[PDB]
C-alpha cells in the first residue's frame, strides 16, 4: 500500500451547520443534445468529419438531473462554523456511471446564500465524491457510512490539483466527528486567506480537512494531476467495466468547446454501485465572501445517440434518439434533416394492472369421537 | 385473484397473457380449461369455475408524427383512435418514447394540430383521406 | 411461429437470461427476414400497379374519351361508348360492344 | 362495393370498433393507411 | 385495370419485440434493419400518393 | 519500418492492413490517432509522429 | 400474361388492321402481317415497304 500522508493531530471537528433550505434554489440547466452537453467521445478511437449513429453511455435528453451548491460562516475578522447540505444520508446508485456540470454560472453576478440578501460575483469550484460497493450507517445512527475501499476523489489547493485514492475509511472519535460526537455531517474546508494567496496556493486543505474527521488505511493507489485555474465551463465523468474504473475530463482536449476525453484509468476491480458527494465550504470572512457556481449531477445509461462530427471532429451536435418522436425520426435516415411528410413512429402499448390468477387439512376425525388420556 | 379483471394483466394455470376479459355466449366443450381458435392464442374461455372469458390481446394506439420541415412544426396524429380515447401524456399507455409531443375526429385524433374553414391546395407534406394540414 | 417460438423464447419464464439471449436472437433474426420478405413483396405489388395505373389513364383517354375508332380487343366487336366507375383500389370499365 | 367481401380497415373508429369485440392495432405492426382520398371526391 | 394496391404501414420493433425491454436492446443491437423497412415503406406508400 | 515506404502494407499499434500513404493537410481530433470514416475503416493519420 | 397482351393487340394493329401507324407495325410502311405459332408463343412476319 502507499501511505498518502499520516493522520492528523486534531481530535476534536470544526462545528457543521445544516441549511437544506437555504441551499435549494431554481437553477434549472438541464442536459441539451443540441450544444453536446455531457457527451462522452470514444476514447479508443476517433471518428471523421462525418455525422452518424454511435451506440453508449450517455445522459438522457433534457434531464434536469441532481444538483448540489456556499461560504462557511463567520464573523467579520475570523471564520466560524461551516454550512454544508445534509448530503451524507443521501446515497445514490452507481448503475453506468454519471457526467458533472462545471461552473456555468461563473463570471455572472450571485447570491450569497449564507447571506440570501448579499450578491457577489460567481466562481467554480471542484466538487468531489466517495464511491464504493458497500454503505451503512454512522454510529450516530445517521445513513450514509462508506465502508468498503471507496473511491474517493478530491479536489484541492484552491482548484489546482484533484486528488484521486481508494482507501479503508475509519472515522474520528471527536466533537463534530463522524464516529464521533456532536455529529451532522462530513465536510470539507479551504482557507482562502491563508491557501489561496497569488502565487502561493497551498496544495494539502482539502485533505488535511477530509482527514480531519476519517483515517485512511491499506490505500491502494492515487494519482494526483495539476489543475489550471479558469473559469470556464467543464465537465467530468466516471464510468466503470472490466477494465477498470476510468475517469473523463472536458480539461484537455476540447477546454472550450466542451466535449470529454478520457484522461486516467484507476485500477479498481470492485463493481462500484454507491456513491455519495462529499459537501464543501469556504472560509472567508464576511467582507470577503464570494459566490460558488452549483455543479450538477446527470445519470449515464446506454442509449443510442446520433452524432454530429466537426471537420476538426469536435461534437457540436447530438440527438437523444429516446426523446420525443421526431428524435427518432432524426436517429433514423443517419441525418439531423427529415423531408417534410407524415412518419409512423412507434404505437403505444396498455400497461398492466391486477395480474389475475386462477387456482383443506380436515379436523373432522379431531372434531368427531371422545378424547383419549394423555398416555 | 377474481378472473373478471376486465384489465390487461392476467396469467392463467398452464400460460400467462395480456387480456381483455369479457362475458360472452356459446363457444366451447367446458373440458379444457383453455379454448384455442385455429392458433397457439387462445379465446381462453372456462378458466373462470363457470364462465364465458372470451378474453382479446392488449390493444395498442397507432401514432404518426408530422415533421413539416418548412414550417419546422409537429402534430401528432392517432390512427383511426377516438378524440377521447387518449389523454395528453396518458399513464395508461407505455415505446421508443422518455416523452412525447380532439380537433380532427374524421381519420384520427390529431393532438397538437388545428382545424381549416375552407379548402387548402392539397400540397406539402399533406395527411390520408381528406385532410391536408397546410402549415 | 423461431427454434422455439413460444411467443418469446423464454417471455420472463424459462432457463436463464444467458441462454434468452440466445434464443431471442434466433427469433429475431427471422421474424427481421420474413419482414424484408414483406417488403420486397409489397415493392414488386405496387410496381406492377403502377404500370397498371399508366394503362387504365391509356385506357380513360382512349377508349372512354373519344370514340376508340381502334381494332384494339377494346369493347369486343366495334366499340361505341365506355363508362367508368371506382372499384376497391381499382378502375372499373364497362365498354359497350356492337355484334 | 356490396356484392365485393372487403373486411374492412376503420377510419375514425376502426380501433373502439375492434375494442369493442382487423389486427391492425393488436399486433401492432401492420396499419393500413387511409386511401388518400375520399370516396365522395 | 387493377390501377392501385392497398397502402400499409408495419411498426418496427413492434411487430418485432412484443414489448419487452430486454428484447428492444438486442435489437437496437440489429437497429439498422428496422430503419430500412420503415424507410422502404413510406418510399413506397409516397410513390402510390402520387 | 519508418517512413521510407509510402505505398503497401503497414501496421500500427493494434491495428495492420494494407495502405498507401500521403502527408494530407489537416483532419481529425489528433489525440487519439485513428481517424474512421463512417464504416469500419479508416481514412487514416500518425502512422509518424 | 403481359406479352401476351402485347400479342393479342399486334394481331388486331398490324394483322387483322392495315397500318397508317408508325409505331406497332414492320420496319418502313407496313403493306401485310401473318402469324403462325411457335414454340411457346406466336411468330409474326410483318411485310413492308422500303
Amino acid at each position: 500500500y502507499v501511505d498518502v500522508g499520516p493522520d492528523s493531530v486534531k481530535s476534536a471537528c470544526i462545528e457543521v451547520d445544516i441549511q437544506q433550505t437555504f441551499f435549494d434554489k431554481t437553477w434549472p440547466r438541464p442536459i441539451d443534445v443540441s450544444k453536446a452537453d455531457g457527451i462522452i467521445y470514444p476514447q479508443g478511437r476517433t471518428y471523421s468529419n462525418i455525422t452518424i449513429t454511435y451506440q453508449g453511455l450517455f445522459p438522457y435528453q433534457g434531464d434536469h438531473g441532481d444538483m448540489y451548491v456556499s461560504a462557511g460562516h463567520a464573523t467579520g475578522t475570523t471564520p466560524q462554523k461551516l454550512f454544508v447540505a445534509n448530503y451524507s444520508q443521501d446515497v445514490k446508485q452507481f448503475a453506468n456511471g454519471f457526467v458533472v456540470r462545471i461552473g456555468a454560472a461563473a463570471n455572472s453576478t450571485g447570491t450569497v446564500i449564507i447571506s440570501p440578501s448579499t450578491s457577489a460575483t460567481i466562481r467554480k469550484i471542484y466538487p468531489a465524491f466517495m464511491l464504493g460497493s458497500s454503505v451503512g450507517n454512522f454510529s450516530d445512527g445517521k445513513m450514509g457510512r462508506f465502508f468498503n475501499h471507496t473511491l474517493v476523489l478530491l479536489p484541492d489547493g484552491c482548484g489546482t490539483l484533484l486528488r484521486a485514492f481508494y482507501c479503508i475509511l475509519e472515522p474520528r472519535s471527536g466533537n463534530h466527528c463522524p464516529a464521533g460526537n456532536s455529529y451532522t455531517s462530513f465536510a470539507t474546508y479551504h482557507t482562502p486567506a491563508t491557501d489561496c494567496s497569488d502565487g502561493n496556493y497551498n496544495r494539502n486543505a482539502s485533505l488535511n480537512s477530509f482527514k480531519e474527521y476519517f483515517n485512511l488505511r491499506n490505500c491502494t493507489f492515487m494519482y494526483t494531476y495539476n489543475i489550471t485555474e479558469d473559469e470556464i465551463l467543464e465537465w467530468f465523468g466516471i464510468t466503470q467495466t472490466a477494465q477498470g474504473v476510468h475517469l473523463f475530463s472536458s480539461r484537455y482536449v476540447d477546454l472550450y468547446g466542451g466535449n470529454m476525453f478520457q484522461f486516467a484509468t484507476l485500477p479498481v476491480y470492485d463493481t462500484i454501485k454507491y456513491y455519495s458527494i462529499i459537501p464543501h465550504s469556504i472560509r472567508s470572512i464576511q467582507s470577503d465572501r464570494k459566490a460558488w457556481a452549483a455543479f450538477y449531477v446527470y445519470k449515464l445509461q446506454p442509449l443510442t445517440f446520433l452524432l454530429d462530427f466537426s471537420v476538426d471532429g469536435y461534437i457540436r451536435r447530438a440527438i437523444d434518439c429516446g426523446f420525443n418522436d421526431l428524435s427518432q425520426l432524426h436517429c433514423s435516415y443517419e441525418s439531423f434533416d427529415v423531408e417534410s411528410g407524415v412518419y409512423s413512429v412507434s404505437s403505444f402499448e396498455a400497461k398492466p394492472s391486477g395480474s389475475v390468477v386462477e387456482q383443506e387439512c380436515d379436523f373432522s376425525p379431531l372434531l368427531s369421537g371422545t378424547p383419549p388420556q394423555v398416555y | 385473484a377474481s378472473q373478471l379483471g376486465n384489465c390487461v394483466e392476467y396469467s392463467l394455470y398452464g400460460v400467462s397473457g395480456r387480456g381483455v376479459f369479457q362475458n360472452c355466449t356459446a363457444v366451447g366443450v367446458r373440458q379444457q380449461r383453455f379454448v384455442y381458435d385455429a392458433y397457439q392464442n387462445l379465446v381462453g374461455y372456462y378458466s373462470d369455475d363457470g364462465n364465458y372469458y372470451c378474453l382479446r390481446a392488449c390493444v395498442s394506439v397507432p401514432v404518426s408524427v408530422i415533421y413539416d420541415k418548412e414550417t419546422k412544426t409537429h402534430a401528432t396524429l392517432f390512427g383511426s383512435v377516438a378524440c377521447e380515447h387518449i389523454s395528453s401524456t396518458m399513464s395508461q399507455y407505455s415505446s421508443t418514447r422518455s416523452m412525447l409531443k380532439p380537433v380532427g375526429c374524421v381519420l384520427g385524433l390529431v393532438n397538437s394540430s388545428l382545424f381549416v374553414e375552407d379548402c387548402k391546395l392539397p400540397l406539402g407534406q399533406s395527411l390520408c383521406a381528406l385532410p391536408d394540414t397546410p402549415s | 411461429t423461431g427454434a422455439i417460438s413460444a411467443s418469446i423464447g423464454d417471455i420472463i419464464q424459462r432457463l436463464d437470461v444467458l441462454e434468452q439471449d440466445a434464443q431471442i436472437d434466433r427469433l429475431i433474426n427471422g421474424r427481421l427476414t420474413t419482414l424484408n420478405a414483406f417488403v420486397a413483396q409489397q415493392l414488386v405489388r405496387s410496381e406492377s400497379a403502377a404500370l397498371s395505373a399508366q394503362l387504365a389513364k391509356d385506357k380513360v383517354n382512349e377508349c372512354v374519351k373519344a370514340q376508340s375508332k381502334r381494332s384494339g380487343f377494346c369493347g369486343q366487336g366495334t366499340h361505341i361508348v365506355s363508362f367508368v366507375v371506382n372499384a376497391p383500389n381499382g378502375l372499373y370499365f364497362m365498354h359497350v360492344g356492337y355484334y | 362495393f356490396d356484392k365485393v367481401t372487403i373486411a374492412d380497415p376503420g377510419y375514425m373508429q376502426g380501433y373502439d370498433d375492434c375494442m369493442q369485440q382487423i389486427c391492425a392495432q393488436y399486433v401492432a405492426g401492420y396499419k393500413v393507411l387511409p386511401p388518400l382520398m375520399d370516396v365522395n371526391m | 385495370i387493377q390501377t392501385t394496391i392497398q397502402k400499409v404501414t408495419v411498426d418496427c420493433k413492434q411487430y418485432v419485440c412484443n414489448g419487452f425491454q430486454k428484447c428492444e436492446q438486442l435489437l437496437r443491437e440489429y437497429g439498422q434493419f428496422c430503419s430500412k423497412i420503415n424507410q422502404a415503406l413510406h418510399g413506397a406508400n409516397l410513390r402510390q400518393d402520387d
